[PDB]
């Protein structure tokens, strides 16, 4: 079932008319993430009972298998391999003449449409087009999350309607997330529950499919007090801090010891410019060679070269912590970047006993 | 000697409907019909290739951003008087001009940043634009 | 009644999506008498034409042809002798796949072969049929031009008769052949534009929502032409046909704009109203980008508004994610304690999903020596395009729009 979904059914029941009728050649439909595209259209088509194929770009990443997998859906509603494009206009002239699909409308519903531009140069006009080309009562659908203004061909083609589905309010939602209450309480308890809910995060998540998620995860712990033993404060009370903790992760849901100074030189030549390096060490007043004179300059200790300590570069370099920048076949000019969080750094310092703030150039 | 055929062929279907024949010939077949396209164009899109030279007039330079080309034509149309035009309708006369390869665009990803080039000789623009 | 509403509604769906012939022509008597006169001469004779037809899509290129080609097939017998290939640029890219469908128009693959052999001597020695080419420009990127070469070669050798007729919508259609092809292309051109003022525009309105005289009900389709009639010089009405003609001359978008209004015919409503019409131009007149940045929640709002103040004070410059949090901080740390306290990764999140929607594009792109964080981003928005969004916004606080005033 739809909530809050009467105006664009009712423009797209007005616009199908009957099923021997013809339509538009191409409808373009845009709106946000949890508009419910898929949702609507696909109610829609099983409620109508049309002769309809649904279709994902995604899995269908290259064109054989998106043509291939088009005429299996279509032949069995009513094996078949093509290659290219004319072929597949070809056979399905050829599929359309049955007696289930002669004065009927054929829809083609494809979603995550934002990878068709990246396909074929051709295929979104010829897509555009199909009506014309194949001449036999032929509607395509298209849904995105990208406007039209970035879909148009340099050529230009067949404009198709466009159209909007509206963004969700207050009201609507409360509804929505109200509406699949479950049986074992109150109405009107889950009604208070979806209340605090949106009270709490309607600022930052209004994902309808996230802040179900959240409810659902959070519900047992809503359930708690009553069981224990309509009281509202005694439940705000008892509920809030936990929410509070919830609402610290909205979308979240020990290295060796010269590795860390490894990484504390590394974080060192990358963000401190290399004519403040001797005002830093030099006692009296990046390349790799640069990395091995800081590190021997902040370990007090004398460490030999062995190999050992190049298996920790190239490991560190591996767990993508330091990126190489050069030719990989270029070994003896190597050039490298750090990549970790500042406060990584200090909390690794920290647990090492050094201050690097006293070195950091740019805070100096 | 074959357009000098084909020009005698035309001359004589003309006649069939001079040397009024074989001008009419050679100067329907030979001559450029960028000038009559401008002329028969729209009037918003004249308003656009008028803030294009306004622009052009400005700077001096041959590339234009899509941006201030824009901004010309809002000060030409609240100069002239038209109603607020949004820029899906801007954009949607710029690419119909750029299809019939009247400029120089790739519309297709870049929006605000698109660089225009004139794709005829700006003293023909005038010429077509002054009557 | 109900009846008569399904078969006006079909008639009309008719006209409009399949764009049905008709025979009402307006302003192309003499390019499509030229071209019927041509078409006739390579029919009763042997001789042979090229010609090419320019114009703006969506101006009835292909009509021109299918009502020359419905007039003079069924003049006489020539028909039988007469045989018609279609090729379009879309669906045939590759010169192979060109040949293949001609050969298989021409049902001669019993006589060529049936294998994948390149040789296409079988044809070329072997070779009154006439060629269609939609989207002519298409062919001019071909590796060689052999197709189109051919063509103009067999059209001026004195085998046999060949007719060509190419249709393009760029106007530079000349400069995209190769010298041989050019000297050896008969220079006939058609220009199909749009020539004709709003009077005749309305004309073109009030003629195409008119029923046919093959209706079965006489007075209701009298009473529709009255109606259709009444609402012509309707003030309204006409305002929005001069908005429609200031945008675009083109006939595709009004058919559109027609259907749109009579999806919204129901029983009640059997006649039209100004109103529906003024409802469809509003409907096909709304910038989508407007309707992105009302769809969006405070956190993006707030980050927008940063955006904007960093392009003021930095005149068209790049930027990246760490000057927008450090902005965003000190605004909330300016406030006393108003509840923004947000942490990195949720910010982070936001970011992210602001570029998902692409309304912030990467220049010079790459990955792995650059990480999300330290690149430079770009705003796609224009300040009075915020402000106008911004007006709009259901619940925007106080404090949000006069940080953005400031
Ligand atoms: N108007 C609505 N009425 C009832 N349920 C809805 C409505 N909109 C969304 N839903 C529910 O929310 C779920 C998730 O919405 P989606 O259908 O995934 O949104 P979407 O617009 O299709 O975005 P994409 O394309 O999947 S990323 C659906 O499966 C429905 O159960
Ligand atoms: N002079 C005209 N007289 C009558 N109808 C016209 C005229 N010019 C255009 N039309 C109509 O305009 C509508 C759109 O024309 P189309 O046929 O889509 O364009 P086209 O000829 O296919 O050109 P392209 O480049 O191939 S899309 C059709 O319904 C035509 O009947
Ligand atoms: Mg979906
Ligand atoms: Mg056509």
């Amino acid at each position: 079932v739809v909530l809050c979904r009467e105006s664009q059914v009712s423009i797209l029941q007005s616009l199908f008319g009957e099923r021997h009728h013809f339509s538009f050649p191409s409808i373009f439909i845009y709106g946000h993430t949890a508009s419910g595209k898929t949702y609507v259209t696909q109610t829609l088509l099983k409620t109508l009972e049309l002769p309809h194929v649904f279709v994902n770009c995604v899995e269908c990443f290259t064109l054989r298998l998106l043509l291939e997998q088009i005429l299996n859906k279509l032949n069995h509603l009513s094996e078949i391999t093509c290659e290219t494009f004319n072929d597949f206009v070809r056979l399905f002239k050829q599929v359309t003449t049955a007696e289930n699909l002669k004065d009927q409308t054929v829809y083609i519903v494809l979603d995550k449409a934002e990878y068709l531009r990246d396909m074929e140069a051709n295929l979104l006009p010829g897509f555009l087009r199909l009506q014309e080309l194949a001449d036999r009562n032929v509607t395509v659908l298209f849904l995105s999350e990208i406007v039209w203004e970035k879909f148009r061909p340099n050529t230009g083609c067949f404009e198709p309607f466009v159209l909007y589905f509206p963004d969700y309010s207050i009201g609507n939602l409360q509804k929505i997330l109200s509406h699949d209450h479950p049986p074992e309480y109150s109405a009107d308890f889950y009604a208070a529950y979806i209340n605090i809910l949106l009270g709490v995060f309607y600022t930052v998540c209004r994902d309808l499919k996230e802040l179900r998620h959240l409810a659902v995860l959070n519900f047992p712990k809503y359930c708690e007090p009553v069981v224990k033993g309509r009281d509202t404060r005694k439940l705000w009370r008892n509920i809030e801090p936990h929410l509070k903790k919830a609402m610290q992760t909205v979308y979240l849901r020990e290295l060796p010891y010269y590795s860390k100074f490894i990484l504390i030189a590394a974080y060192l030549a990358s963000y401190n410019p290399a004519r403040t390096d001797k005002r830093f060490f030099l006692k009296h007043h990046f390349p790799l060679d640069r990395l091995l004179a800081i590190l021997y300059s902040i370990v007090d200790s004398r460490v030999a070269p062995t190999a050992n300590i190049f298996s920790q570069i190239t490991s560190l370099v591996t767990l993508q912590l330091l990126t190489l920048v050069g030719h990989d076949d270029q070994l003896d000019g190597p050039k490298y970047k750090c990549t970790v969080s500042l406060d990584f750094i200090r909390a690794i310092a920290r647990t090492v006993n050094f201050d690097i703030i006293k070195y950091l150039y740019d805070f100096l | 000697a074959r357009r000098c055929l084909d020009i005698c062929r035309r001359a004589t279907e003309i006649c069939e409907f001079t040397i009024a024949h074989s001008m009419e010939a050679v100067d329907e077949m030979f001559s450029s019909s960028y000038i009559t396209a401008i002329k028969n164009s729209s009037v918003l899109e004249q308003s656009f290739l008028r803030a294009i030279l306004a622009e052009f007039r400005r700077s001096g330079l041959e590339e234009a951003t899509f941006q201030q080309i824009y901004s010309q034509h809002v000060a030409l149309c609240r100069m002239e008087g038209l109603p607020y035009p949004t820029m899906s309708e801007t954009m949607a006369v710029c690419s119909h001009l750029g299809s019939c390869r009247l400029l120089l665009v790739e519309p297709s990803r870049n929006d605000l940043l698109l660089r225009v080039r004139l794709n005829v000789s700006q003293d023909d623009v005038l010429y077509a634009l002054k009557d | 009644h109900t009846e008569c509403l399904s078969q006006v509604q079909r008639i009309l769906r008719e006209r409009f999506c399949r764009q049905s012939p008709h025979s009402n022509l307006f302003g192309v008597q003499v390019q499509y008498k030229h071209l019927s006169e041509l078409l006739k001469r390579t029919a009763l004779h042997g001789e042979s034409n090229s010609v090419l037809i320019i114009g703006p899509r969506g101006s009835g290129k292909t009509m021109l042809i299918n009502h020359a080609l419905k007039e003079l097939m069924e003049i006489e017998e020539v028909s039988e002798n007469v045989l018609q290939v279609h090729l379009n640029g879309l669906l045939q890219i590759n010169d192979k796949i060109a040949l293949k469908e001609i050969t298989r128009q021409l049902n001669l693959e019993n006589v060529v072969g049936d294998k994948v052999f390149g040789s296409f001597a079988e044809n070329l020695s072997f070779l009154p049929v006439i060629f269609i080419l939609d989207e002519f420009d298409l062919f001019a990127h071909h590796k060689n031009q052999t197709l189109l070469y051919n063509l103009f070669d067999i059209s001026q050798s004195a085998q046999t008769p060949i007719a060509v007729i190419g249709l393009t919508c760029r106007l530079d259609i000349l400069e995209l052949l190769e010298k041989r092809v050019k000297s050896r292309f008969s220079h006939r051109q058609i220009h199909l534009m749009n020539s004709f003022g709003f009077p005749q525009y309305v004309k073109i309105f009030k003629e195409q929502l008119s029923l046919p005289a093959e209706f079965p009900d006489k007075v209701f389709a009298e009473k529709w032409n009255e109606n259709v009639q009444y609402l012509s010089e309707d003030r309204s009405v006409q305002e929005v046909l001069q908005k429609h003609f200031n945008i675009s001359k083109n006939l595709r978008s009004l058919h559109m704009l027609l259907m749109l209004a009579l999806n919204r015919v129901t029983a009640s409503h059997p006649f039209m109203t100004a109103v529906d019409l003024m409802e469809a131009s509003q409907l096909c007149s709304m910038d989508s980008k407007a309707n992105i940045v009302h769809g969006l929640s405070v956190l993006e709002i707030c980050l927008i508004i940063a955006m904007k103040h960093l392009n003021d004070i930095y005149e068209e410059e790049p930027f990246n994610f760490q000057m927008v949090y450090n902005e965003f901080q000190k605004f909330v740390q300016r406030k006393a304690h108003s509840v923004y306290n947000f942490e990195k990764p949720v910010v982070m999140k936001a970011f992210e999903h602001l570029q998902q929607l692409e309304l912030i594009k990467p220049m010079e792109r790459t990955s792995g020596n650059s990480q999300r964080e330290y690149q430079l981003m770009k705003l796609l928005l224009d300040n009075t395009q915020i402000m106008n969004a911004l007006q709009k916004y259901p619940n925007c606080p106080t404090d949000v729009r006069q940080w953005a005033t400031s």
